[PDB]
RNA sequence: UUGACAUUGUGAAGAGACAUAGUUUC
RNA sequence: GUUCUUUGUAAAGUGCCUUCGAAGAGUCGAGUUGUUUGGGAAUGCAGCUCUAAGUGGGUGGUAAAUUCCAUCUAAAGCUAA
RNA sequence: UUGACCUCAAAUCAGGUAGGAGUACCCGCUGAACUUAAGCAUAUCAAUAAGCGGAGGAAAAGAAACCAACCGGGAUUGCCUUAGUAACGGCGAGUGAAGCGGCAAAAGCUCAAAUUUGAAAUCUGGUACCUUCGGUGCCCGAGUUGUAAUUUGGAGAGGG
């Protein structure tokens, strides 16, 4: 069982595996219910849109973080600066989550004009049920999409103040590197009675 | 902190114009209470020591603070705790028999 | 869980199509291909949008 | 398809072109990778030197992510201009105007120095660079802005 | 309030008023039966903590469940079978000692629903418990929209399937690194893992 | 089967240490 | 969409100032045994023994001592898609 | 002598509830060996089959004692990916997950711990009447060993 000159191959078929065969034959089943699930809640729904307003906001790790991409909800602070408070942004369908928090200033702008824009371009009809029917646009998203942020101009002068950028590399990855010993020789020469 | 800027090195990362958020209480979870405090205080003068509490300021008292802590890390989970639990009962015998 | 449907590359899709709708025309190939159209005055045959 | 199947033509022969001799039976073999230091070792070494006991540092809930970092060499660089805008200063290279490439943004993590740029001067953002990278960039009049 | 000196006296089970409590009230329990009505809690603050009340509809139970380690049962310690499969009595079983109490219980009184459950004593042979359950028939129950909940047919013998405390607990229902076996629950997500899965236009 | 720990509490004599007051251990 | 009773000396939202800010124990944790896990000086679960604190506690995938940092808020509970 | 209380009983006491069935799918327990390793015990088959207890139209999970280490993210579930990878493994045969990213769907909250103390403000039942999935009056009863209102960490309470 081992012959030729082939990869090594890693089938693992060595369980009862075919009580656990999932084909998709539903694929094209599962889309119209889907779509009519849709069609249900727009209608349903009111003249409501079919989802709620989320934040921008920077992406985590070093991969993705040039990146920037829809949130969850907009945190108390940014609620609070838009001029609402939480419960009732709720029900204009913004969203809004206690757990995230603020540290960088462009984001937390960035998001409290998300909400100047949207409160200025929604309609919220008075409780009283009178109803001036008003028609339905079916998405916040589509509506106030999520742009990258501009980071520079196109074409600037070019300023070589002299250091390389390749040694303020190696340089900033030794100081760190023997940012500890250092330490330790600083400490014990203290220790020089 | 403030970031360098670079990608690598010691303070690493993207600058930020920075913000600082306001304080979450649920940081807050451990901290006493004067309600806390008394309840406590007052439970402790009812029940009193136990066992493994009064065998430890005897050793305190008569074998010193460093075998004292190397019994309690055994009774306890771990050294934390056994640092924190001689210090508690350094703190019986000051304030009672002493001053 | 047979293989049933198949995947082809969208682009040859639309070589094969786009080859498919240029043999409209030729008549040879029209007529061919079953297709009584000796009667019929031009290829392509466009008829007007009242349609 | 079963139509173009060689079994279709060995309809009719004892053996299915298995050989009346030596069979077609279950596992000569045995299953699998066994025999790997035995019976199959001639085919595992030749083949797969390499193949059994260790080397280096086992490393726990390694995240790769962490060590992301596509490369680009200066080879294209160039390439990270829109065609049309690109033209535009290749001819007109120069110090005060010279355009900015934010590498970072195009989703390159280092650049490397495969060969050859021509004397435009380009502004450079980087997280990291080959010293030559750097080095030729220069050469041109450019340099490199590291970023994060 | 008194519950704040009960919760934090109930802390110092080896303090002196307390292993005398614990001596007579482990010994009054043994004499009773293994499963038998309480008339109240003897742990009102834990008991309330717990989801309790005093009101009509909310039932006390104290039981006794044997301790140790599980048996193997089979004869003669006989195990027919592999060596890694032959132990019979360093064996442990899953659940806890808590859960056989809530279970014979819930059992005992099936027209109740448990509801949690908190420890009492022990001596070498039994671990106690006092199991607090509710009557979901009771329109004292019924109406109050707090526990009307425990209501629906959807928590019938919530503790035979685990969903109490001690039962999501063993279950190992919680968030993390730590918990990627048995979290969105061990055997379905162990059925996700080795599901096949072919698409129309396969991948 | 043998030991340790837990179930385990109360006196008295005798040994054991801060090193010939009594907390603690046999 | 209409129509009748106004629920009221009722209920709720928001700005500033001051003082507070109660938060789950034979549990967390620890040793050991067994099982289990991709989890490796130990992923979860359980048995027996030990058993906490409150500027505490848990986690941070190599054991330990020291010093910091980050991040949540356990041991009670409901919930459509 | 009389009346309470605590705890424990009885009744064909007034009204109710559980059992059994089904079990494709769901939540748990318990638990193999054939097999694979070309022999075999660890391993594998498999946290599978058989046995046991328990639900619903879904079940479970769920508003972080989470993920991260970033310019940070933000309940749960599922799909595409991560990946036959990190890792485990007579390091043999074999095994084997997670974080980020895209998408489907979206939804958020409840107690415990608090003196209403210028008024237990709360509730089962019986009863009568009614406009009966309920309401009001009254009476037994529950309940202070705490039933309501208020508060849930995102907070929040008391005074101004
Ligand atoms: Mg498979
Ligand atoms: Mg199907
Ligand atoms: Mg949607
Ligand atoms: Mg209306
Ligand atoms: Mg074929
Ligand atoms: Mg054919
Ligand atoms: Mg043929
Ligand atoms: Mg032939
Ligand atoms: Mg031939
Ligand atoms: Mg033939
Ligand atoms: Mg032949
Ligand atoms: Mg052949
Ligand atoms: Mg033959
Ligand atoms: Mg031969
Ligand atoms: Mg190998
Ligand atoms: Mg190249
Ligand atoms: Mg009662
Ligand atoms: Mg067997
Ligand atoms: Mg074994
Ligand atoms: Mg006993
Ligand atoms: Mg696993
Ligand atoms: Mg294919
Ligand atoms: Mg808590
Ligand atoms: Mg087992
Ligand atoms: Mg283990
Ligand atoms: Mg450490
Ligand atoms: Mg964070
Ligand atoms: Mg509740
Ligand atoms: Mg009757
Ligand atoms: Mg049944
Ligand atoms: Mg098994
Ligand atoms: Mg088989
Ligand atoms: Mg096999
Ligand atoms: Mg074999
Ligand atoms: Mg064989
Ligand atoms: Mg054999
Ligand atoms: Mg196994
Ligand atoms: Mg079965
Ligand atoms: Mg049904
Ligand atoms: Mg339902
Ligand atoms: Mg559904
Ligand atoms: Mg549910
Ligand atoms: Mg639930
Ligand atoms: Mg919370
Ligand atoms: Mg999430
Ligand atoms: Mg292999
Ligand atoms: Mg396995
Ligand atoms: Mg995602
Ligand atoms: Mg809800």
């Amino acid at each position: 069982a081992i012959s030729k000159n082939l990869p090594i191959l890693k089938n693992h078929f060595r369980k009862h595996w075919q009580e656990r065969v999932k084909v998709h034959f539903d694929q094209a089943g599962k889309k119209v219910s889907r779509r009519n699930a849709r069609a249900t809640r727009a209608a349903k729904i009111a003249p409501r849109p079919l989802d709620l307003l989320r934040p921008v906001v920077r992406a985590p790790t070093v991969k993705y973080n040039r990146k920037v991409r829809a949130g969850r909800g907009f945190t108390l602070a940014e609620v609070k600066a838009a001029g609402l408070t939480a419960a009732y942004a709720r029900t204009i369908g913004i969203a809004v989550d206690h757990r995230r928090q603020n540290r960088n200033q462009e984001i937390f702008d960035a998001n409290v004009q998300r909400l100047k824009e949207y409160q200025s371009k929604i309609i919220v009809f008075p409780r009283n049920g009178k109803a001036p029917e008003a028609e339905q646009v079916l998405s916040a998203a589509a509506t106030f999409p999520i742009a990258q942020p501009a980071t520079d101009v196109e074409a600037r002068a070019v300023q070589d103040n002299g250091e390389s950028a390749f040694r303020t590399l190696r340089l900033a990855r030794s100081e760190k590197k023997f940012r500890g010993i250092r330490e330790k020789r600083a400490r014990e020469k203290a220790e020089a009675e | 902190t403030v970031k360098t800027g670079i990608a690598i090195g010691l303070n690493k990362g993207k600058k930020v114009t920075s913000m600082t958020p306001a304080p979450k209480i649920s940081y807050k979870k451990g901290a006493a209470s004067n309600r806390t405090k008394f309840v406590r205080s007052l439970v402790r003068e009812i029940a009193g020591l136990s066992p493994y509490e009064r065998r430890l300021i005897d050793l305190i008292r008569n074998s010193g603070e460093k075998r004292a802590r190397k019994v309690a890390k055994k009774r306890l989970g771990s050294f934390t705790r056994a640092k924190a639990k001689v210090e508690e009962m350094n703190n019986i015998i000051a304030a009672s028999r002493r001053h | 869980w047979r293989k049933w449907n198949v995947k082809v590359n969208h682009n040859e899709k639309r070589y094969a199509t786009a080859s498919a709708i240029a043999a409209t025309a030729v008549a040879s190939l029209v007529l061919a291909r079953g297709h009584r159209v000796e009667k019929i005055p031009e290829i392509p045959l466009v008829v007007s949008t009242d349609l | 398809p079963s139509r173009f199947t060689k079994t279709r033509k060995h309809r009719g022969h004892v053996s299915a072109g298995k050989g009346r001799i030596g069979k077609h039976r279950k596992h000569p073999g045995g299953r699998g990778m066994a025999g790997g230091q035995h019976h199959h070792r001639i085919n595992m070494d030749k083949y797969h030197p390499g193949y059994f006991g260790k080397v280096g540092m086992r490393y726990f809930h390694k995240q790769q992510a962490h060590f992301w970092k596509p490369v680009l060499n200066l080879d294209k660089l160039w390439t990270l201009i829109p065609e049309d805008k690109r033209d535009q200063y290749l001819k007109s290279a120069s110090k005060e105007t010279a355009p900015v490439i934010d590498t970072l943004a195009a989703g390159y993590g280092k650049i490397l120095g495969k060969g050859r740029i021509p004397n435009v001067p380009v502004i450079v953002k980087a997280r990291f660079v080959s010293k030559l990278a750097e080095e030729k960039i220069r050469a041109a009049g450019g340099v490199v802005e590291l970023i994060a | 309030g008194a519950y704040k000196y009960l919760e934090e006296l109930q802390r110092k089970k080896q303090s002196d008023v307390l292993r005398f409590l614990q001596r007579v009230r482990v010994w009054e329990y043994r004499q009773k039966n293994v499963i038998h009505r309480a008339a109240r809690p003897t742990r009102p603050d834990k008991a309330r903590r717990l989801g309790y009340k005093a009101k009509q509809g909310f039932v006390i139970y104290r039981v006794r469940v044997r301790r140790g380690n599980r048996k193997r049962p089979v004869p003669k310690g006989a195990t027919y079978g592999k060596p890694t499969n032959q132990g019979v009595n360093e064996l442990k079983y899953q659940r806890s000692l808590r859960a056989t109490a809530e279970e014979r219980v819930g059992r005992r009184a099936a027209n109740l629903r448990v509801l949690n459950s908190y420890w009492v004593n022990q001596d070498s042979t039994y671990k106690y418990f006092e199991v607090i359950l509710v009557d979901p028939q009771h329109k004292a129950i019924r109406r109050d929209a707090r526990y009307n909940w425990i209501c629906d047919p959807v928590h019938k013998h919530r503790e035979a399937r685990g969903l109490t405390a001690t039962g999501k607990k063993s279950r190992g229902i919680n968030k993390g690194h730590k918990f990627n076996n048995t979290k969105a629950g061990r055997r379905k997500t162990w059925k996700r893992q080795n599901t096949l899965s072919l698409w129309r236009y396969r991948k």
